[PDB]
């Protein structure tokens, strides 16, 4: 993004920084959830190969 | 019913060794059938093995062999799938032999083409409509005759494309003929129905035997068969009998494999319809039931919990859960000692839960492990055996070191448990699956069981130094005297000092060489050295001992000493680390997270740099593309300066 | 500060003032259903529009019709109280009026003899409750607000991997509200296409040909004309200056003796400008240039009489010579260029086989419905009824507005069904997007996302019922000769009733109310849902839509979404959100006209927010609402940047606009991360209702809002004074307000004392008011479950100290004290649900217990004479709640059997037992027993006693009112008659007659109430008597139970440690909880730490107030300290002072303020760090916020100063009693010999193929085979293994698996022989 997150968790975070940061939590949750399916898919075929 | 989908005569009887009418209803007469009624006598579970059939009026075709993937009916006859699919219905017939008339041996044709062709010749040439055409063409096409022509044609025809294509067809035809199964058995004349008990009628609300997906599909095949069977006797016209043949073919096709077709029901309060393919498939191939094993006897589960008191080779198994898990062994143990007179009396005592029954539980849970297991089994460490420790509580007490192997956070994630019966499984559980044996991981050489959070924090708290403290400069004999000063609170737990310590070492070939020297080491390091069992060097203890160094000490002891002393040493590190953490009492507050004083100065410089870059864009020099790269570099650099300011301030001030 | 709130006030921080207040949170459910169920005299989204669509209908050219005038929702059969307890649907009769008409044969529009009969009975549609719930069969259910793509055009992109060769797509999908989907998409070869209702692909030229257009008109409508003249036997054309741009010059361009552009160089701006300025429309072109461009229109020979060149075909040297030789001056041919006007329509016409309308209609009908033969009637009907039709197809007001807005039309509204011009416009617009101009529309933008609701969903399902019966009415009207018995018989109740009841009865949208928490109750209603009927499925899409978008900002919550498979699909509604009239979600903004910020608000829609610029909430307001800062931060069309002061058109209404109600309840939200804020919000919903409802110390603001709006706490209808306070009922005299038409006396509110909820939780209201305290309008009377003093509780505040303790508080575990479990704070009450109803067999009727056979005296003693369990008895596992005796006799009494029956004496003769028993595991005590005996069967002793209890309850409250109502007439006479005691004669009878009429109204009202208890007998066919026992059970907080906070910090209890071992401060008060320090650095949740520090200062100030109250320092000392603590800091956060210093109110305020004075910190604009430090310093505490907690078991002091405070804990509903289970021997499944299910009966714990690889990794094969052979399948193996373990010999005989034998039989059943050889 253009404007970076200036304020910390110790200080009072503004609404624009939270509304920007919520994408990282939502996308990060989806990628980690999708990675769990990829890990289960990867170990399936590697086990079946040998 | 007399001749239904559940039946006495066809399928099998209701009661164990009894007729339907009730003439022969005894174990003495167990061979003979019934005279009045039509029913044999047998066990209650004889229906599940027995089966029947359904005589089809028109010759039908199989669902898989028509489609599947390569089309076994098509490649055997040597023809395309599109023409064969149209030929299987009743819209476009296929010619069955006849070289006299101007037409191919397997030539498809429209109703108009059939009408025009029949007007000229009529006789001599022949062409069946539906699946009877494929059934006629199947038995006519000889495998041995075609194989002889293919062998001669391969050698004679000198070509790349001709020889390559003919080789694949000849090998498939030869393998099909050499096996045993002829082409005529692909199309279905008879249809074998499934056992009744393996497709049971589940009762609905109010006790009504609702028809299952099997029973509805088998009912459809019987209804269309009984329709078509009469229509041939009645001598119905070509349009009505052809329409019945389509719906009979669709009913059989839907029963055998419900997919890539019309599809019955489709989301009508019961999904599609359990076909014979979908039962063999089920949950994406029959894995969970047959291959996996499904649920197992002598099994249970509960919510996990912390267990620091329990050592590395045991776990806190619940008292109420463990009573049910070893239920057969309590009957044997009670009857062997002579408390319970018989099995009926032994059943009454354990159900009522007397005081004597609890003492028997501990007697048969000493040398009998329990296989703990987490749901997401990533690797071999996901299942492991432990000695069952009796504890008053429903929550299962997992070990601290084993938690790292499972990756089991204690936030409402229940771990299952299994009871290994017999001797060889208990021997395999104690030897192979044991936590004391399974110390090192399978993937890497480093140890799986290691210090994580509380042990690592307490080890750093103990093994540490400072600028100045109470009782710094003072020599002392050993760890016994050093512990007395530290525990009493005269000397500090972390201070600069120098005390003696007899550090052993295995220098010679199979011998413990002695040594002693007044080495420089802290008060906490002197007290922590007692956990190191003799052979380990003094250099490992006199350090920070934070995560990597702590884990390396366990790995070094395993190579030098062995499995036995490292198992004890790894446990004592957890006990010492857990106890030392309580002594320190660290706590991340609000004022603890101290931000840097130059954050406002750095933010002003970073913000001013963005204005300078923006000033160049409106001026003329800077462009839109260059502004994105320039602004991102200034913002990224400012984050590094802010992070380095906090890193410089918080680390050493 | 009104009443109830006067008892206890929270010290609210946060500098942002609330200009626009928080509205009624459960609006979306009520206002949508209010639009549905209401008499509207105009075309709006409601019941009249559902009728009027297919209200006036007529027979198949018969001149017979039945027009609908209006409807009338009658009175409910039972109210919400009676309907819930009995077990039926809460609904009102729909009295739909009608008017039959019949025109005369061979005559004009004039009726012979009409019969306008009474309103037809069209079932009973379900009504909505006060709080906003539907009662289906005595259970509160909620319909979630559906979300999907709105009706209208939408040009999708589908770029990237379209054809796997770096080729982007260009498709458009005209989605309707009702009808087939009109999709059109491109191809790899740049050809047009169409797909009717997501079907297989086909040519686009079949669509236009079906709607009456020729080959020449197809090219003319889509495509430049480009005329080619023929002057003096030579090639010429009208050379457009703009046409040559973006192309190489083939021939030498000249005009009137002047070379404009030479044959070689490209047509630049200088070349095009010369032709346009000079205005030369006559350029001499060559014959070779016309070879590439195809001809537009046809041109047959006049003299010869033959087709020279057909329409839509490529020209040539031979073709051009034939046209010129014949004598053709004009010659049209398509611009045709790769830059702008691409050859899409011309190429599509060549590939399309059908030419005429009959050929195109037959191909279109055959494509959609293959198999059947096309014809004249079928082809025209199928093509017409698909799109151009009223009954089948319908775009509606939302679709026509969206379609016109996308296509850039003048008119806002118009016709519902599509036309030839609209489809041609969509085809032309789709070709432009594929060419270059006009960018694609995004799916994540909320302008396209139409948010439907229960009101709109009920209107659709009701419309399905009317079209179903309409076919029956049309067929029946034509068959019937005379118009008699028409309106009642025609409009059948079953089609209308069964259709609409199926939606509320069983669907994806309509589901059970998640009622284990007032916050979970209110948030389930305020819920957006993507998945369901209409919207996209989970497997259908999994990208873009799941991710959060920038268009939200107060329409739906970015933070609140369930972590799992549906991550981002199930969105939560915001705090200040509100649905628009059209359909889309809105959000309020303050209208900033010029520099001064005005007070008037405005609801901006998703599409309307883009063009304007909106300022942020956190901004420094100057005098008269002026801009303090020069360059304030103002978002403009997604992106954020520092805009000007005067440029700001709009601004934010409140700081808690973006955050939802559940997210706003979390204090110090900004200090925590979005990941942990998402997790903490979800755990806040699952909190079980506590016994002792304690108020939160660290509040926020939405506590008082959620408690009143959810409908847990009993809010007052009209203000007044309390007459009689009690746990059962709370009456109140109105006095000031009163009833309108005289009469009346006082209000009444019967509190629900101990009742079962949806998720087995104890719902129990408690009175908070005094014996005779004054109360105002909109004030709490009785506090509901999980509430305290008119505010939301959820859990309880407990003392916490972050420190390690012997490895007990590891990872995510808590080390609670014995003082917590001993006080019975975290202990919670549950409510089970048992029932026994089976009867009506062929042998006889099943009796209700009446002393069952083959049972001891201990079993029979617990049951009464009728055979039912007593009120309040320890029902252990195995005991009989409700008895039974089934008729399975008639065996013919032999001499031996007859003597045995007479001597023993079990019952009537001989019967089988099927009594209800308590499940082996669960236990508790019986609190209530309901009996629903069917009509016809005589009522037993228990049923009459329960009916008499409800009758005497109904007698008491009605008679209680009569004491006030009858006294109004009685006491009035003694006042007037004593003054005048000739005159009083005529009026004396009127006073006595009016008194008797009021007394008769009591008897009439009591008879109706008494009858409703008797006649109210809901029962199915084959059901005689139905008893339902409710077993209450208490379960304390134990090791293993779930417990968490609001900041995303889950916990499980390790061990209940005695209070002597726990840490203690200087004063000697032992801490309750001990959390882990290690979790706070990694998981960014700084609000959890800040909540503890403010919580310590909150308790520290409260302990001072309790100390002042204990020592007794009078009103002078308490008033001075209370006023200073209220303000505390210095900023601009409202800060309401003492005002007047009340006498009674100040003393009552100090009592509730003791033992922890609460303080509210808002979500976004919460309490500061310096303000919290001053609060700690005010009530005797350090700035750092830590104390030297000495060790309990050791005695000595700790090394580091441990932080101490009161972080808010709440016990989640995930107990060990439900979770824990074991097994050994029991019931197996019939089909495959394996454990059936899991919960109860027999064990589960699925091993799976994953754990098999773990066992194989070690290499213990004997351990692995014992799972799936010895202890699972094989008939001889199970008996051998169990007997061997019983004898103590061990070993095993596994044999073959029975599940494998089924696999062979399933393989054998499909004509594939498989068998075990040898
Ligand atoms: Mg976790
Ligand atoms: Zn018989």
């Amino acid at each position: 993004i253009e404007t970076p997150i200036t304020a910390n968790f110790r200080e009072g975070l503004n609404v624009l920084q939270y509304f920007i940061s919520t994408h990282g939590a939502r996308k990060g949750l989806a990628d980690t959830a999708l990675k769990t399916a990829n890990s289960g898919y990867l170990t399936r075929r590697l086990v079946d190969v040998a | 019913e007399r001749d239904g989908l559940f039946c006495a005569r066809i399928f099998g009887p209701v009661k164990d060794y009894e007729c339907l009418c009730g003439k022969y209803k005894r174990l003495k007469h167990r061979g003979v059938i019934c005279e009045k009624c039509g029913v044999e006598v047998t066990q209650t579970k004889v229906r599940r093995e027995r089966m029947g059939h359904i005589e089809l009026a028109s010759p039908t075709a199989h669902i898989w062999f028509l489609k599947s993937l390569p089309s076994r009916i098509g490649l055997l006859l040597d023809m395309p799938l599109r023409d064969i699919e149209r030929v299987l219905y009743f819209e476009s017939y296929v010619v069955i032999e006849g070289g006299m008339t101007n037409l191919e041996r397997q030539q498809i044709l429209t109703e108009e083409q059939y009408l025009d062709a029949l007007e000229e010749f009529g006789d001599e040439f022949d062409a069946k409509m539906g699946a009877e055409a494929i059934q006629a063409l199947l038995k006519s096409m000889d495998l041995e005759q075609e194989c002889e022509q293919l062998r001669e044609e391969l050698n004679e025809t000198n070509s790349e494309t001709k020889r390559k294509k003919l080789t694949k067809r000849i090998k498939l035809l030869e393998a099909f003929v050499q096996s045993g199964n002829k082409p005529e058995w692909m199309i279905l004349t008879v249809l074998p129905v499934l056992p009744p008990d393996l497709r049971p009628l589940v009762p609905l609300d109010g006790g009504r035997f609702a028809t299952s997906d099997l029973n509805d599909l088998y009912r459809r095949v019987i209804n269309r068969n009984n329709r078509l069977k009469r229509l041939l006797d009645l001598a119905a016209p070509d349009i009505i009998v052809r329409n019945e043949k389509r719906m009979l073919q669709e009913a059989v096709d839907a029963l055998l494999d419900n997919g890539r077709r019309g599809r019955a029901i489709t989301g009508s309060n019961k999904r599609p319809l359990k076909s014979l393919a979908d039962m063999i498939k089920g949950k994406q191939g029959r894995f969970r039931q047959n291959l996996l094993g499904k649920r197992v006897d002598y099994s249970g589960r509960s919510v996990i919990t912390v267990g620091p008191y329990l050592r590395l080779h045991q776990c806190g198994l619940p008292k109420k859960m463990a009573l049910e898990l070893f239920k057969p062994f309590i009957y044997g143990k009670l009857e062997l000692r002579g408390l319970a007179t018989t099995i009926k009396a032994a059943k009454k005592m354990v159900e009522r839960e007397e005081a004597v029954v609890w003492d028997i539980l501990d007697e048969v849970i000493r040398e009998h492990p329990v296989l703990l297991n987490r749901a997401p089994t990533l690797h071999r460490l996901g299942i492991q055996a432990f000695e069952p420790v009796l504890i008053e509580g429903k929550a299962i007490q997992l070990h601290p070191l084993v938690c790292a192997a499972y990756n089991a956070d204690f936030d409402g994630d229940q771990m299952a448990v299994h009871v290994p019966l017999t001797l060889e499984a208990q021997l395999e559980a104690r030897a192979l699956m044991m936590s004391t044996n399974n110390i090192l991981s399978p993937a890497n050489g480093e140890p799986i069981i290691v210090p994580s959070q509380d042990v690592v924090l307490g080890l750093y708290y103990m093994t540490r130094d400072c600028v100045n403290a109470k009782g710094e400069g003072m020599v002392l004999t050993g760890p016994k005297e050093a512990e007395r000063l530290y525990r009493s609170g005269l000397a500090s737990l972390h201070a600069r000092v120098k005390v003696r310590i007899t550090e052993y070492e295995k220098d010679a070939n199979g011998e413990l060489v002695a040594k002693t020297s007044l080495k420089d080491t802290t008060v906490g390091r002197a007290i922590l050295w007692m956990i190191v069992p003799k052979g380990l060097p003094y250099s490992i203890v006199n350090q920070a001992l934070g995560k990597k160094a702590i884990s390396k000490m366990l790995n070094t002891c395993y190579r030098i000493l062995g499995l036995k002393p490292t198992v004890i040493f790894a446990d004592q590190i957890m006990y010492t680390g857990f106890a030392y953490a309580a002594r320190s009492g660290a706590s991340v507050g609000i004022d603890d997270m101290v931000i840097p004083e130059k954050k406002h100065e750095i933010i002003s410089e970073a913000e001013a740099e963005v204005a300078e870059i923006q000033e160049q864009f409106q001026s003329g020099l800077v462009t839109a593309g260059e502004r994105y790269n320039k602004v991102i570099d200034i913002w990224a650099a400012a984050n590094d300066r802010v992070s380095k300011a906090m890193m410089d301030n918080l680390q050493t001030e | 500060y009104s009443y109830t709130e006067k008892k206890r006030i929270r010290k609210d921080f946060g500098k942002r003032p609330q200009v626009l207040d928080v509205p009624y949170l459960l609006s979306i459910q009520l206002d949508s259903f209010q639009k549905f169920i209401e008499q509207d005299p105009e075309g709006q989204y409601g019941l009249e529009a559902a009728f009027r669509s297919v209200f006036p209908i007529q027979s198949y050219s018969g001149n017979s019709e039945l027009q609908y005038v209006s409807y009338r929702l009658g009175e409910p059969v039972f109210d919400v109280q009676e309907c819930q307890i009995r077990g039926v649907t809460y609904s009102a009769p729909l009295r739909v009026k009608l008017r039959l008409v019949i025109y005369e044969r061979e005559a004009p529009e004039g009726t012979v003899k009409d019969i306008k009969e009474q309103e037809v009975y069209m079932g009973e549609i379900p009504l909505m409750t006060d709080n906003g719930t539907f009662v289906i069969n005595g259970t509160e259910r909620v319909i979630v607000s559906q979300l999907h793509r709105s009706p209208g055009v939408f040009f999708d992109s589908d770029k990237g991997k379209t054809h796997s060769s770096g080729k982007v797509l260009y498709n458009a999908r005209i989605i309707p509200y009702r009808g087939s989907w009109l999709d059109f998409e491109f191809d790899p070869k740049d050809n047009l296409f169409v797909r009717i209702d997501r079907r297989r692909k086909l040519p686009a030229t079949i669509i236009l040909r079906a709607l009456n257009y020729t080959t020449e008109q197809i090219l003319d409508l889509f495509f430049e004309k480009v005329i080619f003249e023929i002057r003096d036997n030579k090639l010429q054309m009208e050379l457009v200056p703009e046409r040559l741009r973006g192309e190489t010059a083939s021939f030498d361009i000249e005009a009137n003796g002047k070379v404009y552009v030479e044959k070689g160089r490209r047509i630049t701006a200088r070349h095009i400008r010369q032709l346009e300025k000079d205005d030369v429309k006559l350029i001499e072109v060559p014959v070779e240039y016309i070879a590439g461009k195809v001809v537009a229109k046809d041109y047959i020979d006049e003299s010869t009489g033959e087709l020279i060149c057909a329409a839509n075909m490529e020209l040539s040297l031979d073709l051009l010579a034939k046209l010129s030789q014949s004598g053709h001056k004009r010659i049209e041919t398509l611009f045709t260029n790769d830059l702008d006007h691409g050859p899409y329509i011309s190429e599509t016409l060549r590939v399309d086989p059908t030419n005429d309308r009959l050929s195109a209609l037959v191909e279109i009908y055959r494509m959609m419905r293959p198999g059947e033969p096309p014809t004249r009637e079928a082809a025209e009907s199928l093509f017409e009824n698909l799109f151009f039709s009223e009954d089948r197809y319908d775009l509606s007001a939302v679709g026509r507005m969206k379609f016109n807005r996308s296509l850039l039309r003048e008119e806002i509204e118009g016709s519902g069904i599509l036309s030839k011009d609209d489809i041609i416009d969509v085809m032309k617009k789709l070709i432009d997007i594929r060419n270059g101009k006009g960018e694609v529309d995004d799916i994540d933008h909320l302008g396209n996302r139409r948010i439907r609701s229960v009101g709109e969903m009920a209107e659709n399902q009701f419309r399905v019922g009317l079209v179903r019966v309409e076919r029956a009415v049309k067929e029946r009207l034509s068959l019937g000769d005379l118009d008699t018995l028409m309106p009642q018989d025609m409009i059948n109740a079953k089609p209308i009733s069964a259709a609409v009841k199926e939606f509320f009865g069983s669907s994806q949208l309509s589901q059970f109310m998640d009622q284990n928490n007032p916050l979970s109750e209110i948030t389930h209603k305020r819920r957006i849902s993507a998945l369901g009927p209409g919207g996209l499925t989970r497997e259908r899409a999994g990208f873009e839509v799941r991710d959060v978008h920038p268009t939200h900002y107060g329409r739906v919550c970015p933070i609140e979404t369930p972590e799992g498979p549906n991550i981002g699909l199930i969105n939560s509604l915001s705090v200040y959100a509100q649905t628009n009239e059209y359909g889309f979600l809105e959000t309020p903004y303050r209208k900033v006209t010029d520099g001064v910020v005005t007070d008037e608000i405005h609801y901006l829609s998703a599409i309307e927010e883009g063009n304007y610029v909106i300022a942020q909430a956190n901004s420094n307001l100057d005098e008269e609402g002026h801009f303090v800062e020069d360059l304030v931060t103002c978002r403009s069309k997604g992106e954020s940047s520092l805009f000007s002061r005067d440029q700001v058109d709009y601004m934010d209404v409140s700081t808690q606009q973006v955050v939802s109600v559940g997210a706003s309840l979390i204090p110090f939200l900004e200090h925590d991360d979005a990941n942990r804020a998402l997790m903490g919000a979800n755990m806040q919903r699952q909190a079980v209702p506590t016994l002792r409802a304690d108020k939160p110390l660290v509040g926020t603001g939405m506590e008082r809002a959620v408690a009143v709006d959810s409908g847990v706490t009993a809010v007052a209808k009209r203000g007044g004074v309390v007459q009689y306070v009690d746990a059962s009922r709370i009456v109140i005299k109105v006095n000031e307000d009163e009833m309108y038409p005289g009469e009346a006396g006082i209000d009444i509110y019967n509190l629900t004392k101990y009742t079962r909820s949806n998720q087995n939780t104890c719902i129990n209201q408690m009175p908070c008011v005094s014996l005779g305290e004054p109360v105002e309008r909109g004030d709490v009377l009785a506090d509901g479950p999980s509430t305290d003093l008119g505010e939301l509780a959820l859990g309880q505040n407990m003392r916490v100290a972050f420190m390690p303790w012997n490895g007990y508080n590891f990872e995510d575990s808590i080390l609670v004290s014995e003082r917590v479990v001993q006080e019975d704070r975290f202990t919670t009450i549950h409510i089970q649900e048992l029932a026994c109803v089976s009867r009506d067999t062929k042998l006889g009727p099943e009796e209700i217990t009446a002393d069952i056979p083959n049972v001891g005296e201990a079993a029979l003693s617990k049951l009464d004479e009728s055979g039912i369990v007593y009120i309040g008895a320890e029902v252990t596992g195995g005991d009989i709640l409700v008895g039974k005796v089934t008729p399975k006799g008639e065996t013919q009494l032999t001499p031996e059997e007859k003597l045995l029956r007479a001597i023993f004496g079990e019952k009537a003769s001989d019967v089988k037992d099927s009594s209800l028993r308590v499940p082996n595991g669960v236990s508790g005590t019986v609190i209530d027993v309901q009996v629903f005996t069917r009509d016809g069967v005589e009522k037993d002793k228990r049923a009459l006693e329960i009916e008499e209890m409800q009758l005497k309850q109904a007698k008491k409250d009605l008679s209680e009112e009569l004491q006030i109502l009858e006294a109004g007439l009685f006491s009035r006479i003694r006042a007037v008659l004593v003054a005048g005691g000739e005159e009083k004669q005529n009026q004396l009878e009127q006073l006595a007659e009016q008194y008797d009429e009021l007394k008769h109204e009591f008897e009439k009202k009591l008879e109706a109430k008494r009858r409703k208890i008797t006649q109210g007998d809901d029962l199915a066919p084959g059901v005689l008597k139905i008893v339902k026992v409710y077993l209450a059970v208490k379960r304390r907080i134990q090791p293993g139970d779930k417990m968490a906070g609001r900041h995303g910090n889950k916990g499980v209890i390790s061990k209940i440690n005695p209070i002597e071992d726990m840490p203690y401060d200087e004063n000697g008060t032992p801490v309750d909880i001990v959390l882990n320090p290690l979790g706070v650095p990694s998981r960014m949740n700084i609000g959890q730490i800040l909540e503890t520090h403010l919580g310590m200062a909150a308790k520290g100030i409260g302990d001072k107030i309790n100390a002042m109250l204990k020592q007794q320092q009078e009103v002078a000392k308490l008033r001075e300290f209370i006023q200073r603590a209220y303000d505390l800091g210095a900023d601009v956060r409202q800060k309401v002072d003492l005002s007047t210093f009340s006498d009674e109110e100040v003393m009552r305020l100090a009592e509730n303020l003791r033992k922890g004075m609460p303080i509210a910190t808002p979500v976004f604009d919460g309490a500061k760090e310096a303000e919290i430090k001053e609060l700690l310093k005010l009530g005797d505490l350090p700035t750092s916020g830590q104390i030297r907690l000495y060790d309990g078991r050791t005695g000595e002091q700790f090394e580091r100063p441990v932080t101490v405070g009161y972080m808010y804990m709440l016990k989640l509903n995930h107990l060990v009693d439900d979770k824990m289970h074991a097994r050994s021997t029991g019931s197996y499944s019939l089909v495959t010999q394996q454990p059936l299910g899991g919960k109860a009966q027999f064990g589960g714990q699925r091993f799976g193929e994953m754990e098999v690889w773990a066992l194989e990794a070690y290499g213990a094969a004997y351990t692995l085979q014992e799972m799936l052979t010895v202890k699972s399948d094989d008939v001889n193996g199970r008996t051998k293994m169990y007997k061997n373990i019983v004898d103590g010999n061990h070993q095993m005989e596994p044999g073959m698996p029975e599940s494998f034998n089924v696999l062979l039989k399933e393989i054998r059943s499909l004509g594939i022989n498989i068998e075990l050889e040898d």
